[PDB]
RNA sequence: GCGGCGCGCCUGCUACACCGGACCGCAGGCGUCCCACGGCGGGCUCAGCGAGGACGGAGACCUCCCGCGGAGCAGAAGGGC
RNA sequence: CGGAACGGCGUCGGCCGGUCCCGACA
RNA sequence: GCCUGCCCCUCGCCCGCCCCCCAAACUCCGAAGGGCCGCGCCGCCCCGCCGCUGGCCUGGGCGGGGCGGGCGAAUGCGGGCG
RNA sequence: AGUUCGGCCAUCCUACGGCGGAAACUCCUUAACUCGUUCCGAAUUAGGAAGAGAAGCGCCGUCAGGCCCCGCCAGUACUGCGAUCGGAGACGUCGUGGGAACACGGGGUGCCGAACU
């Protein structure tokens, strides 16, 4: 949090919902497999590089992603990152709260890469 | 700059403090040094002999040698895009030893530690890892005593 | 312009800040002298000694 | 108080003779003094040169011995015998310690020689009391107490019972 | 060169702590540097105006910037809020400071601002405080500025 | 006439407080440094110091190791416990301080070989049998197994003179077998072209002290008994001096062991010091006795 | 070009609190002086206030006190003691 | 309409001190 | 003001206390901001060696053999050398 | 309690006023020596033991000065970063981070560790 904060002008980050999550993992979620982008479509892909931190299927990798729970970082790694459609940006020079987009958009972080999935 | 000799814009880096004015306490001396020690490198102004060098002021090193009066000690000195090991030989007067590593040699002996008490009574091993603050819990707070505030209106002119 | 330090150390980050080496860390140049000799003296007897 | 260490007592007197660029008169000053105390006198040589009394600096223009014990006694007296036991009741400083000066070495009762002209000296004397030596000692030098240390008043009472001294 | 202005306090500089009341102000609107010429013409105006109008004895005046930073003959370097002049007056002279600041202003450089002081006088305390600490008189007085008795010393 | 005080509050805020042993006048710490410095080289090695500090009462001779935060006394032998050795008056006589010296050596030398047997270090280095003016150097000779115990001279703020008392507790420690470098041109002898042992000899057996009792006896009596009341109330004959000193020497090479002697501790109570309202019951105090004149 | 010399070297700056930063930017120095103005050990306290002491006064000389250095340490400046 | 100190009873919006039915001498 | 007078006054001087405005070449304080170094192998026992260190049966280095624990900030990412 | 040696060096200092001392420390009392005084046993070197707390020294005090600590000062002054923010500027503002100082008030006023009696 305070290695994003010195980055917020170039960031727009939120908390976000269980339902976003699984928009996320399913629609755009695309696996890293050898530095590959390989794309999850089926819950085996996940079982063969996550059984060891028990993450078989796409429910356990929603719900780790979700609670932030032991095997996080194995999870998020596992993730190619998302490549989304673009912003609709009210207005990139200012923060959120000055009216803006950069910065904390907290529970709005759902609404705006809900458009962009 | 023009000019560039050894002790140049040291008008506060080799100047005592404002009480400390007078000759080194025989502590500076009495202070058993070890190879491989952190020490502090800090010049003190009334001793010209062994000083080293204002840019070695403010950096911390370890002792590649030990000699009769003068400690040799190694610092890693960026030199444009390559970090060299400058050693240099600096009197007792300039080098202080550095806690440094000793956050360090309490946790490994606090970690060994939490670990046999643990094997004794409270079997589960505790955490030895460090955790970067964390996100709060939930908790509950009372709202009985809130107080109302509001903008104070402006008086300045 | 008679001094730039401008992209100096956008050089110097390109490929560098580059670490000493090792051998250089436990080099004896500027060890004292009598100490290096009881090293010497030392090391060759029984399992460090390197000769016939 | 009534403790003998609060006692005063006559702890140096200086005899100081200065004269000037003369030369032969500071050797023969010196003579005379040598024979009054009966210790050698010392010379004093010029911080400054000044051309209005011929100073030069490093000219030894003054001699002076710090005679102290019985010997201080007697000739404090003798010098106060000229000045018929009456002395300026300022002469006293703020430490307790005065003093006077006299024309004339003759007048103390010094035989005269024609050979050595006649030198007035410079008499101060210093009074101390047992336990001061807290101050001059080198080692655990500290400042002598101030109800310890000789106060003007009585010193002045001090001498006016010693030499009948009248101000 | 010499600053043109060598005087800093006119009027009734010796005048008594409750002698003069009211004290009016005159602060600087913008950052500027304002010159010794600028503060010469000023203090000579506002000085002329009250003791015309009213008596040299019925105020204080005191230019409280300093011209100081010789330009390479000098200037004073104010800031926003800095006091540039200030005067302290018996009710006598009340009405004729503000309209003589008026004229002062027209020589500084500047957005300038005139204001009366809650402070009595050249003293830190405001009038209401002034008069509490005088009725009890803690308010002890010295030269023309006012203070606590303190509770700081020996007592004796 | 009207001045300003030389202590004003700026001086008082400027001050630098020397250090406390410094403001006491107690110790040098440009000798100290001198005395204490050990190379680097040599680590934790201890590096003892023979410290002689003469009180008017009586001479203390001390072994003392620099620790980082304390001085630790490894042994100490004190002039007072010489009536134990057969010495009743003159304790601070230079005779005296040379069986102080011999008594520190003996006692630091026997706690070493205390259990050691095999080469015992007072065993190994007894010392001189008799107490001469002759110049001993343990280390001139060593074992080579064992050296001699070595520990540097410290006077503190003394003036070193030839006679001075601190350089004959370092003949005694020297005696007994402590190796305290010396060159001997401060001690009673040393005349540039060799060292006239009679000389010490003398000072060592008290010659000085028993003279001048025979001499001022002879010249007046009654200052005899003033001078040296506690030598005649010791019944002290002056010629014994010599033989009492060689006694006394023999005394502590016998038995160097301390006695160990205890005694009460008086403490004053003193006055309790003042409660903060207590000191500001006497500011109400203070104001009220100033308000009626 | 005329002149000067950031043409070798040094101190305090401007220089923006590691280090590094340009200036025909600023206030100045250096090319010498000393077998003592060196080395070491011991002793000592300095400049000065105050108050005192024949000549002797603004001024020498001798005195006590209190003296964070307000003195000195060859020469610039800054440290140091 | 690049623009300043200064002016404006142009048109709005406030801030503060007041006096209005003791009609703001009859 | 007066045989004179320092007989007294007035400002200075000089101390005391306030006070207006300060400083690239001032600093009792003192930021933001930067810099340097650390963040895994420890604890305990034993033994060997040294013209090196100590009064020693002392250290300090350099090894060897055990016996107990072990991976002990986050995130990203294979590094190095000629 | 006191002494010697220390550690860090003012909560330890400075001024002044009290209060003590059995022991210790000190002051002290003398120069036959030893040694020492640009002159002087003042200091020092030695040899003492007739005195004494009067000092130095401990202990307490003082609307004391200093020093130390905590509040307030003040989220102030500054400043990191982002701004097709305002403003002609030079200055300010907002969002997101950090954050003094002088005053002022309230108190405190050395401890540690070896040996010895």
């Amino acid at each position: 949090l305070n290695a994003l904060r010195i980055v917020d002008h170039y960031v727009t980050y939120g908390e976000p919902t269980v339902e976003t999550i699984r928009n996320l993992i399913y629609k755009r979620g695309f696996a890293k497999v050898n530095g590959q982008r390989i794309p999850i479509v089926d819950n085996n892909l996940i079982d063969e590089q996550l059984s060891k931190h028990n993450i078989l299927c796409a429910e356990d990798l929603v719900h780790e992603i979700f609670t932030c729970g032991s095997s996080f970082k194995e999870a998020n790694n596992f993730l190619w990152p998302f490549q989304l459609n673009s912003a609709a940006l009210k207005d990139k020079r200012n923060n959120f709260a000055e009216g803006g987009d950069f910065g904390y958009r907290g529970k709005y972080i759902n609404e705006f890469v809900a458009r962009m999935i | 700059t023009h000019s560039q000799g050894y002790r140049c814009k040291t008008r506060y880096c080799f100047a005592r403090k404002f009480r400390r004015h007078g000759m080194a306490n025989l502590t500076t001396y009495n202070r058993v040094y070890k190879l491989g020690q952190y020490v502090n490198i800090k010049v003190n102004g009334a001793y010209h002999k062994g000083m080293p060098h204002r840019y070695y002021n403010g950096r911390t090193g370890t002792i590649f040698n030990i000699g009769p009066r003068a400690l040799g000690v190694q610092i890693q000195k960026r030199v444009r895009g390559r970090i060299m090991l400058k050693r240099i030989n600096v009197r007792l007067e300039h080098v202080h030893p550095s806690d440094c590593r000793k956050n360090h040699l309490e946790r490994v002996a606090a970690n060994d530690a939490a670990r046999r008490l643990a094997k004794e009574t409270g079997q589960p091993v505790p955490c030895l890892k460090r955790q970067n603050a964390l996100p709060r819990a939930a908790h509950v707070v009372s709202i009985a005593s809130a107080i109302d505030i509001t903008p104070l209106k402006y008086d300045g002119v | 312009k008679n001094h730039t330090s401008k992209n100096q150390n956008r050089k110097d980050h390109r490929n560098g800040i580059k670490k000493p080496k090792k051998s250089a860390y436990t080099s004896h140049k500027g060890m004292c002298p009598k100490y290096l000799r009881n090293l010497r003296r030392s090391r060759a007897n029984d399992p460090r000694q390197s000769l016939r | 108080s009534e403790n003998p260490m609060r006692r005063i007592r006559i702890e140096k007197l200086v005899l100081n003779i200065c004269i000037g660029g003369e030369g032969d008169a500071l050797t023969k000053a010196a003579k005379v003094l040598q024979q009054l105390t009966d210790q050698e006198p010392t010379f004093s040589k010029s911080r400054l040169t000044i051309r209005g009394f011929g100073i030069r600096r490093g000219q030894k223009i003054s001699t002076h011995v710090t005679v102290r014990g019985e010997k201080a006694r007697e000739i404090i007296e003798r010098g106060l015998r000229v000045k018929n036991f009456e002395l300026p009741y300022s002469c006293f400083s703020t430490t307790g310690n005065f003093g006077f000066g006299i024309t004339e070495h003759i007048d103390l009762g010094i035989k005269y020689d024609p050979s050595m002209g006649i030198y007035g000296m410079d008499f101060y004397v210093v009074l101390s009391r047992p336990g001061f030596r807290v101050n001059k000692r080198r080692a655990q030098q500290q400042h002598v107490g101030a109800s310890h240390k000789i106060t003007p008043d009585e010193a002045r009472a001090w001498v006016e019972r010693e030499f009948e001294v009248v101000y | 060169p010499d600053p043109k202005i060598r005087y800093f306090d006119l009027g009734n500089r010796r005048a008594k702590v409750n002698d003069f009341p009211y004290c009016f102000h005159l602060l600087s609107g913008e950052k500027e540097q304002v010159s010794s010429e600028a503060l010469e013409a000023c203090r000579i105006a506002c000085n002329k105006y009250i003791a015309k109008k009213a008596g040299k004895d019925s105020f204080h005046l005191r230019i409280r910037v300093h011209p100081f930073h010789v330009i390479r003959g000098t200037v004073a370097r104010v800031s926003i809020g800095q006091p540039l002049l200030s005067v302290r007056c018996r009710a006598s002279a009340k009405d004729y400071v503000k309209d003589a600041l008026r004229r002062a202003k027209f020589k500084i450089p500047g957005r300038q601002a005139i204001v009366e002081s809650r402070n009595w006088g050249f003293t830190e305390f405001t009038k209401e405080e002034y008069e509490d600490l005088r009725e009890r008189g803690e308010l002890q007085y010295d030269g023309n500025n006012a203070h606590r008795i303190s509770r700081k010393g020996p007592l004796n | 006439g009207w001045v300003k005080v030389q202590k004003t509050r700026s001086y008082f805020k400027r001050f630098q407080v020397q250090f406390r042993r410094r403001r006491e006048g107690k110790t040098d710490y440009q000798a100290r440094k001198a005395l204490i410095i050990q190379d680097k080289n040599k680590y934790a090695t201890p590096r003892y110091r023979f410290v002689v500090r003469r009180t008017n009462k009586d001479i203390i001779c001390q072994v003392t190791a620099a620790e980082l935060t304390k001085d630790r006394v490894v042994c100490a032998a004190y002039s007072h416990e010489l009536p134990r050795y057969g010495i009743p008056v003159g304790l601070t006589n230079y005779a005296a301080a040379y069986a102080t010296g011999l008594l520190c050596g003996r006692r630091l030398l026997e706690k070493l070989s205390v259990g050691i047997k095999e080469n015992a270090l007072a065993q190994l280095y007894p010392g001189l049998d008799k107490a001469t003016g002759e110049e001993y150097h343990p280390d001139e000779n060593e074992n080579e197994e064992v050296h001699a115990f070595k520990a540097f001279l410290d006077i503190g703020l003394a003036r070193a003179s030839t006679g001075a008392r601190v350089f004959a507790a370092m003949k005694g420690a020297v005696d007994a077998g402590l190796n305290i470098p010396h060159s001997m041109k401060r001690f009673p002898g040393y005349s540039k072209d060799g060292f006239d042992s009679s000389a010490l000899r003398d000072r060592i057996m008290g010659k000085h002290v028993g003279d001048y009792m025979a001499e001022l006896k002879a010249e007046d009596e009654e200052t005899y008994r003033k001078r040296f009341s506690k030598y005649i109330a010791a019944k002290v004959e002056p010629l014994r001096l010599e033989a009492m000193y060689t006694k006394a020497h023999a005394a502590i090479r016998a038995n160097p062991q301390a006695v160990k002697a205890k005694f009460e501790i008086k403490k004053p109570v003193r006055q309790a010091r003042l409660t903060l309202k207590e000191r500001k019951e006497r500011i109400d105090a203070k104001k009220l006795e100033a308000l009626k004149q």
